[PDB]
């Protein structure tokens, strides 16, 4: 399925994902498209920070959901 | 005292950084 990720500048990118993809997998996709190391990525959905080892399905993230990407040093 | 312009960022923005916080402004240059 496809999800949206709104970034720092307000730019929104699309990602092609599966419900069983982990948050780690999603950050790896953002690194691919944007060049950002996953360790500097914080993904937010419904006001909560998302943990790497969990799946989109675990967080009830469905097709065309929008995540927010916050970037943090270390 | 205003929150950072970046979506979901809860830092305070500053004028020198165009309403972004220092950290996001730094990444904005990087990206
Ligand atoms: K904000
Ligand atoms: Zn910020």
């Amino acid at each position: 399925m496809q999800i949206f990720v709104k970034t720092l500048t307000g730019k929104t990118i699309t990602l092609e994902v599966e419900p069983s993809d982990t948050i780690e997998n999603v950050k790896a996709k953002i690194q691919d498209k944007e060049g950002i190391p996953p360790d500097q990525q914080r993904l937010i959905f419904a006001g909560k920070q998302l943990e790497d080892g969990r799946t989109l399905s675990d967080y009830n993230i469905q097709k065309e959901s929008t995540l927010h990407l916050v970037l943090r040093l270390r | 005292k205003q929150r950072c312009r970046a979506p979901a960022c809860d830092h305070f923005g500053n004028a020198k950084c165009n309403g972004y916080c220092n950290e996001c402004f730094q990444f904005k240059q990087m990206y």
